[PDB]
């Protein structure tokens, strides 16, 4: 919950940077923000942080709006940091004119040295007029202004590095995507953020606990300017095992070709994670269950998948896929070709019915075949009890064929083995399907500090298996979540396509295994 | 006088490489097209007889006009030489060697209700998804719009069996009828086609081969392949439907196949398929 929060009067913002793709960490922040917006009937600002005309591009902006849409997040307002450039500049000039900010031409590396050694720069005590003259050089973009930055005059002696006169503004002759060349001077995030949260009316600024040092800085700027003070609510950063979240680390997988790209189902981007079979609601319930916790736990991926498994289980239709290579033909001579409709779901009659086809020519898993004995009563799922009569083997002792007798008046289902099966009939041809299983990209769950993820790359993180699918799979569409009986939950990544005139082959239904929490 | 004509051929050669130096091009796969306007006159004679010599010292090929509508012109100069006018155009990438179909195929004459011509690839990519007689009948039914209506496949005058090895008939023409061997077998594929060579990456969806073939029409004159269709079908062949693909006319990857290519240009050419990361 939120201190200082009133119904209808909460205002939160999600302020990504459009430097790349949203990942599950950004997903948490956006969903936590949305949670407070919905539960308090407040407003959610989606603010592009475009303080930097060099770290953003129009390219990731669109990406980011799609990711937010995919999370079913509907911001009430869309703003940019650049929308307030004018006002931010004026607050900088206010601080200069009050001795609270000065301009420094000290080269950056020396500047970080002195900042490191609690050493005041030569400029800290400049009179207002000399500061205003150097500030003029940055505004005009002169080559001398370009080496100058505006610093806040706080405390070079603070334990809080973030308080040792932080840079508020820099001079970049760069043209800006939305403001063009109006400004040769650009505020830092540290400086822009408290101001824009105050302007836009933000009552609760959610930051990850890793920003905690900057809260002191945040509030100094607010007070030094004397403006609306937003409340900072701190939630724990998402630490997932076997997982890295840094763009520079994720990028290495892309560049090394270990991964398909940013929407790869092994990536923790929201794109990849949804492709993997995570649902928004499963994500939404996981965030809500731990809410605003400040303890930075090492989260296990399984704990999210268990929340997801609860969401898809009640509604995912059940279908059958058999491992193509090992399938064993079964003779059911008494059976006639017919079709009956049968429940798609074992506990929720809402999901509806599927057609099942029966006939004398049937296929079962080789793994199941090798566990059968002659004279055993076996339940063929959605059919009934069938007596195994002959197990036909070849010269090597491999079952190559199974003969059966129907036993459908025997309605005893207590101790029978219950196996999946598919009929071979031209009236309902089997659908070629590929099952894809993904593993983690990093084999070590928790990296200690000073440890390099590149030593624990999983080089076998994708496996594909060729299946004979349920005829109903031909109508799956990308995104449909289903259950392969006795195998698990799967999401359709690519649908089946009928024989092409150009390639003379079908395209298989591609199903990705959805981790369930075990 | 052959040393006189060789010295003129060297002047064309010198003309060509000065153009290479104009576009900062450094030996860069290129092609050189030429036109000596007073046709068959002196300078045109020289350049044709000495084409091997020119090719040997300018390590690019030397074909005459016209430049393909598909290639991007690097430079185009017209100067004079020994009473002819001499047009040189330099274009990116080497040539486009036409090759036979990479996958085993079968020409199809389908006489049920008129005669229809087409091709059926028996594998795709090469080495995978090899076809059964039953698979062939199904494929013929989908593509040609037939029901499994007493559908009989004839190799010449024999009828094929669920045991016939279709691959061993790879060059041949088969007859699909309603149960009545025909009378009366072409050589060339009845349909335009392209070959596909995967270069960047390995096929997925448990496929295996790195070379494939796409017909550009099936049956003949029906179902013209479009540019966007080629992208999708390329992906289907190798199991790269999730991936972003770039198609190139050379293996150097400099003549990129583009949405304003003319599809007929591609016929019998090997298209080179490159997988790139899905970024934004």
């Amino acid at each position: 919950e939120l201190p200082g929060a009133e119904m209808g009067k909460v205002i939160v913002r999600f302020p990504p940077e459009a430097s790349g793709y949203l990942h599950i960490g950004h997903a948490k922040a956006a969903l936590l923000n949305q949670h407070y917006q919905v539960n308090f009937k407040g407003k959610l600002i989606m603010r592009f942080d475009d303080t930097n005309p060099e770290k953003e591009k129009e390219d990731f902006e669109k990406v980011i709006l799609e990711d937010v849409a995919m999370l079913h997040i509907k911001p009430d307002q869309f703003t940019y940091t650049s929308d307030h450039f004018e006002t931010i500049m004026k607050y900088a000039e206010q601080l200069i004119q009050e001795g609270k900010a000065y301009v420094d031409d000290t080269p950056a590396e020396q500047m970080k040295a002195e900042r490191e050694q609690r050493m005041e720069s030569k400029h800290r005590n400049n009179c207002v007029n000399k500061n205003l003259q150097m500030w003029e050089e940055m505004k005009k973009g002169t080559e001398y202004g370009q080496t100058c930055c505006l610093r806040a005059k706080i405390d070079m002696n603070s334990n809080n590095g973030c308080m040792r006169d932080p840079t508020l503004y820099r001079c970049k002759n760069q043209p800006h995507p939305r403001t063009g060349t109006t400004y040769k001077v650009y505020p830092t995030y540290d400086f822009a953020c408290p101001i824009v949260d105050s302007i836009e009316g933000v009552t609760h600024a959610l930051r990850t606990t890793e920003y905690h040092d900057r809260d002191e800085q945040f509030y100094w700027i607010i007070e030094a300017l004397g403006i609306r003070k937003p409340y900072i609510w701190e939630y724990s950063r998402l630490n997932l095992n076997n997982t890295v979240l840094s763009k520079r680390k994720l990028m290495w997988f892309v560049n090394e070709g270990l991964v398909d790209g940013w929407d790869d189902p092994r990536f923790p981007t929201v794109r990849g994670v949804l492709r993997r079979g995570m649902t928004v609601e499963g994500l939404k319930q996981f965030i809500a269950a731990q809410g605003s916790s400040r303890s930075v736990v090492n989260m296990e991926w399984d704990k999210i998948w268990s929340f997801n498994k609860k969401v898809i289980d009640p509604v995912a239709p059940r279908y059958t896929a058999l491992l193509k290579d090992a399938v064993v033909p079964v003779n059911v001579p008494e059976a006639q070709e017919e079709m009956k409709e049968v429940a798609k779901h074992p506990k929720n009659a809402d999901v509806g019915l599927k057609p099942v086809w029966y006939g004398s020519k049937v296929l079962i898993e080789g793994a199941d075949a090798e566990t059968l004995t002659e004279g055993e009563v076996v339940t063929f799922i959605n059919w009934g009890n069938i007596i195994i009569t002959k197990l036909n083997r070849n010269s090597s002792g491999k079952i190559v064929s199974i003969d059966t007798k129907l036993n459908l008046d025997n309605k005893d289902f207590k101790k029978t083995t219950k196996i999946t099966w598919l009929a071979e009939t031209p009236r309902a041809p089997l659908i070629p399907t590929v099952c894809v299983n993904y593993e983690h990209l990093i084999t070590k769950p928790v990296l200690g500090k000073d440890e390099d993820f590149k030593q624990y790359i999983n080089r076998n993180s994708k496996q594909e298996e060729l299946m004979l699918g349920d005829p109903c799979l031909k109508d799956l569409k990308k995104g449909d979540i289903i259950q392969l009986q006795r195998r698990g939950f799967f999401i359709c990544d690519q649908p089946y396509e009928p024989v092409s005139p150009y390639s003379c082959k079908e395209a298989p239904c591609i199903l990705i295994y959805i981790p369930d929490g075990h | 006088q052959s040393m006189v004509d060789e010295g003129v051929a060297r002047e064309v050669i010198n003309r060509i490489q000065k153009l290479r130096k104009k576009r900062n091009l450094v030996p860069d796969e290129i092609t050189v097209y030429y036109r000596s306007h007073p046709e068959g006159d002196y300078l045109d004679t020289v350049i044709k007889e000495h084409t091997d010599f020119i090719f040997a010292t300018i390590k690019a090929a030397l074909k005459p006009y016209p430049v393909p509508t598909s290639k991007e012109v690097l430079i185009q100069e017209t100067t004079q030489l020994k009473g002819s006018e001499l047009e040189i155009t330099l274009v990116r990438g080497g040539l486009c060697e036409r090759v036979g179909p990479a996958c085993s195929y079968v020409n199809l004459k389908v006489c049920v209700n008129t005669e229809q011509d087409g091709v059926l690839l028996l594998e795709n990519p090469k080495g995978d998804n090899t076809l059964n007689l039953t698979g062939l009948v199904d494929a013929v039914s989908c593509i040609f719009g037939l029901k499994n209506s007493k559908l009989t496949v004839f190799n010449g005058k024999t009828e094929l069996i669920n045991k016939t090895d279709l691959l061993s008939l790879s060059g041949k023409t088969l007859h699909v009828t309603t149960g009545s061997a025909p009378a009366l077998s072409p050589d060339a594929l009845l349909c335009q086609y392209i070959n596909l060579q995967l270069v960047n990456a390995k096929p997925q969806e448990c496929q295996k081969g790195t070379v494939g073939t796409l017909l550009m029409e099936n049956p003949v004159g029906q179902n013209g392949l479009t540019y966007h269709g080629l992208l999708h079908e390329t992906a289907k062949v190798f199991g790269l439907r999730s991936r972003r693909l770039k198609l190139f006319l050379d293996e150097a990857e400099t003549q990129e196949i583009t949405k304003d290519i003319s599809m007929k240009n591609l016929n019998m050419k090997t298209v080179y398929v490159s997988v790139i990361p899905t970024t934004a």
